[PDB]
């Protein structure tokens, strides 16, 4: 079942509709952006829709193609986005074509908007009923001068991925620098090709034996010394 | 006339990768439970093979290698190498 | 000839003589395979039909005297192959082609192969070289995928040291672990005999595909279907993504004061220089440096040359400029002779 | 008006193919 | 030595009274067209990885 | 780069250009017939094309689809034309059906055509301007009464074909006839069969051992004596 | 109209597609 | 007309994947 509220899908079964609303909120905060609200319309005022306090700018937004299955491939629905004035390139050159995002979209019933939307003001508004979905943004299909397409994908996901992630090695570790595994905290020994620094910007271990005997971390290496179990 | 219908199809050749656009990438063997865990070398064959299913191979440089072996005969040796030194006790 | 097999040291200009000699060279190895009677394919294409000069360029670039881990200094990379299989012809041809990083091509009537070398610009496109579609602007620009960008490598190479066995080394970054998800890749390293080897080839896969993530695609009239033959590099700018003015076709010029006249309101550096290019008789690419713009419409050039009549298109370079550059892989002939180019 | 729809038909429809192998030959779905 | 054709032996050890030994006798095919020799004299053989 | 002179290359960026003309050479040399030249246009006297001193007569022809490549499967244009009166019928049944052959596609601007195609005599003209490339035909998709469709492919097309070409061992020779591996130049001695002749134009070898010990050649015989090595 | 038209095609090119790889790899076809 | 001209289309689209299947298949491709 779904978290509808009884009063929505209550006005959901007369005949005469009210006009359906969809907003989209584009989060970049997991990869280095900023919160970009869009509607693909504004109210009778020529204002930006007012929803829940806050504010969505009207720009053309479109989304095509949800579909949520349980058998053949995944669901990768399309999002256009018209780049007029290179106001999506601007992004696009800095946010690594927008990889990594995430997208929400809010469909709402018209009669449910802010009273600062109508002119003699709603009175039926309430800001607690809207369906919402999520997505990550996995390709940038086509960004023209004129418009931008993207692909859509579930967080969930899997593709390309193997389960066994254990990887047995001979002299290279396996995991992180400090994460979990490497219970290393002093001062910063070593470098890339490990060479005595002590500076802590460029302390990065080289994933190797020497690397561990430097750290005094040997006791947890991840690369097992076999080696030789090929040979005889 | 007019030669419509382009369709550019830069977007469709990226979908399985980019650095194959500039290199076909080596092909990979496959893996025989029977031969254990070891993986197949695509170029080198250590083991000595049988001369028949197996093509005439070619080699290009270093690797100590087996080969295609096309007669085995054992039999009894003669007693003396060369020569006039032929003693036996 | 010119080539010695044993200090690999070239001394002179190239003809077209062969002697019988050992090498462990790859492309040469390759060439052999192409062509050769008996089992080299020889009965089917003849010795003309493959570019040898090609072949000698990969062969002088596969010996770079690259450094080691161990301090030593060898080959980038090392011919060692024992095939011992039946198995396609193409199958091999492109085992072989994976290891130098190149691709083959039917070009100018022959089989040639290029690299990602870096070389030097060829030609220029902006707005008037192109023509856009129905749809209203003529570069169509597109993206890698999220979970198609590998950073995780893991490479088979043979070694000799312990003995002759297969070892997997892992080569990956942390940063693209911190930027995007972890992407792990298994590709056998095809004549690979030291880690090295296989090392540098992997850190080529994962930073080519890091680093060129980007394809554009456009179109093209007849002088430049003509001109590029396929697999070069030429700069595609373009005023819409730069929001700026590139520049394009000049209308008049003058001689006394060299007054040209453009069509578009340009605009100067601030305070350290600015230079434009234009087009000579020969298709020559000459640049100017630029002073004064009078009129924020009329140039002033310092010596330009008289051969420009109408089309000359010219190109205004300022400073702290990432200037773009393209290789063009996918070239389309249709029949109203304009081209299709798809370029990374 | 004649041949030129039955082109235009045959180049997309050869575009569908192509992009109906590519989708289906992904992880999900038959592995065509 | 190299070159096209080469040749090799080894002293025998053998005799201590009048006895019988056999002699395993094979042939191997390593490869197609001229090859060059082995890297080193006569060592190069391996018989059981030495 | 490709090979094209300065002069065609200036004149091909000249806004106002000339007509493009085609001419297709046909070559069947290589298989045992004759060289064609065709092209689909003529002059304004109703005369055959001349270039480079040689005719080339007006005949049906249109090449499409020619396309290069390095990633995918190799590219085949096709070429069609007009079979009336029975002329591509006509060598089709003699040169099996135009397999094997050649075919060679120049490229020329309308401006540098030899003097005698025009009335008043064309001063620009240049007999060593034009763009080539070659491909060899591989398949009559298409024959009726009324055209013809052939495929083209690239020569160094690898389709069908494996590396190592040796079957190493046998009851039978894998080699030719008298070519430079078998090393033979004796007279005539036997047939296809093991039946002694004397005539060189039945000299044929049945590629056994009995054809070895016939002509005294079995030092160079092509097959390994092994057989028992599957039993044994 | 133009576009209406062209997605009409490309969404009939699908499910053809579909049956044909379907029905190739069944029983004595190519196998997709 | 309509079921005409989709019975038409439907009929080109599946000859057009076949003949798809048909070329992808030959030494490259995506090896469908
Ligand atoms: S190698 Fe030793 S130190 Fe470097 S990461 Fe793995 S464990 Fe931590
Ligand atoms: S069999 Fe003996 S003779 Fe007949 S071809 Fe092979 S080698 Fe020459």
């Amino acid at each position: 079942m779904q978290d509808i509220r009884q009063e929505t899908l209550n006005e959901c079964t007369r005949a005469e509709q009210s006009a359906s609303v969809v907003l989209w909120e584009i989060d970049l905060t997991e990869v280095g952006g900023e919160r970009y609200f869009f509607c693909n319309e504004q109210n009778e005022k020529g204002e930006p829709v007012t929803w829940q306090g806050r504010q969505y700018q009207p720009y053309p937004i479109q989304g095509s193609g949800f579909e949520l299955n349980g058998k053949g491939t995944s669901t990768r629905p399309t999002l256009t986005v018209s780049n007029l004035y290179g106001m999506v390139t601007g992004m696009a050159e800095d946010m690594q074509s927008l990889v990594g995002g995430t997208v929400v979209r809010r469909k709402v019933y018209a009669r449910f908007l802010d009273a600062v939307n109508f002119v003699n003001g709603n009175s039926y508004a309430d800001p607690e009923q809207e369906v919402i979905s999520r997505w990550r943004i996995e390709q940038c299909s086509e960004l023209s001068a004129v418009s931008a397409s993207f692909v859509l994908s579930t967080p969930t996901e899997t593709d390309g991925a193997v389960f066994p992630g254990r990887i047995m090695l001979a002299n290279t570790c396996t995991w992180t620098y400090r994460g979990d595994e490497c219970g290393y905290s002093g001062p910063a020994v070593a470098d890339e090709y490990d060479q005595p620094t002590s500076d802590i910007t460029k302390d990065k271990c080289s994933k190797c034996l020497s690397g561990c005997k430097f750290r005094n971390n040997v006791g947890n290496f991840g690369g097992f010394l076999s080696i030789n179990k090929l040979s005889q | 006339g007019m030669t419509g219908i382009l369709f550019s199809l830069g977007a469709s050749m990226v979908l399985g990768g980019v650095a194959q656009m500039l290199a076909p990438k080596a092909r990979t063997p496959r893996i025989q439970t029977t031969d254990n865990g070891k993986q197949n070398t695509y170029f080198s064959s250590l083991d000595n093979m049988v001369a028949q299913g197996n093509v005439l191979p070619v080699l290009y440089g270093e690797m100590r290698v087996g080969s295609r072996v096309v007669s085995q005969e054992i039999s009894t040796a003669d007693e003396g190498d060369g020569g006039q030194v032929v003693v036996i006790g | 000839s010119n080539y010695n097999p044993q200090t690999r040291q070239y001394s002179g200009i190239w003809d077209g003589t062969f002697k019988p000699a050992y090498s462990n060279n790859m492309a040469w190895c390759l060439w052999d395979m192409l062509t050769h009677p008996r089992y080299g394919m020889g009965k089917r294409l003849g010795a003309a039909d493959v570019d040898k000069w090609a072949l000698y360029v990969i062969g002088q670039y596969c010996d770079q005297s690259v450094p080691d881990g161990f301090g030593g200094t060898e080959p980038r990379i090392t011919c060692n192959a024992y095939l011992t299989t039946q198995r396609k012809a193409w199958d091999v041809l492109s085992d072989f082609c994976s290891a130098m990083r190149c691709m083959p091509v039917w070009n100018g009537q022959t089989l040639t192969f290029v690299q990602d070398r870096p070389s030097d610009k060829t030609w220029t496109y902006n707005r008037s070289n192109v023509v856009m579609p129905d749809d209203g602007a003529p570069f169509r620009y597109s993206f890698s995928a999220l979970k198609d960008r590998h950073n995780a490598v893991e490479v088979n190479w043979i070694d000799p040291n312990n003995g002759w066995e297969t070892a997997t080394e892992l080569v990956e970054d942390t940063q693209a672990i911190a930027r995007y998800g972890r992407n792990v890749t298994k590709m056998d390293a095809f004549g690979c005999t030291s880690r090295g080897q296989a090392h540098r080839a992997g850190l080529w896969l994962i930073k080519t595909e890091l680093l060129e993530t980007q394809t554009v695609d456009f179109s093209v009239g007849a002088e430049g279907l003509r001109h590029v033959p396929g697999d070069v590099i030429e700069i595609c700018d373009d005023d819409y993504a730069g929001i700026s003015t590139g520049g394009r076709v000049l209308a008049v010029n003058s001689q006394t004061r060299t007054l040209t006249l453009d069509r578009e309101i340009t605009l100067p550096s601030s305070g350290t220089a600015l230079i434009s290019l234009v087009d000579g008789s020969g298709n020559p690419v000459s640049v100017e440096v630029q002073s004064v713009t009078d009129g924020v419409k009329v140039k002033v050039s310092r010596v330009p040359d008289g051969v420009a009549e109408y089309s000359v298109w010219e190109l205004k370079l300022p400073t702290l400029r990432q200037r773009l550059f393209r290789c063009v892989s996918i070239r389309e002939n249709d029949d109203g002779t304009y081209a299709i180019t798809a370029v990374q | 008006i004649g041949p030129a729809a039955l082109k235009a038909v045959y180049d997309m429809a050869r575009k569908g193919a192509r992009d109906e192998i590519q989708t289906q030959m992904r992880d999900g779905g038959l592995f065509s | 030595m190299g070159k096209g054709s080469s040749k090799g032996h080894t002293p025998r050890e053998a005799k201590d009274n009048l006895k019988s030994t056999q002699l395993l006798s094979v042939i191997d095919a390593i490869s197609e067209g001229p090859i060059e020799g082995p890297v080193d004299g006569l060592k190069s053989v391996l018989l059981n990885s030495t």
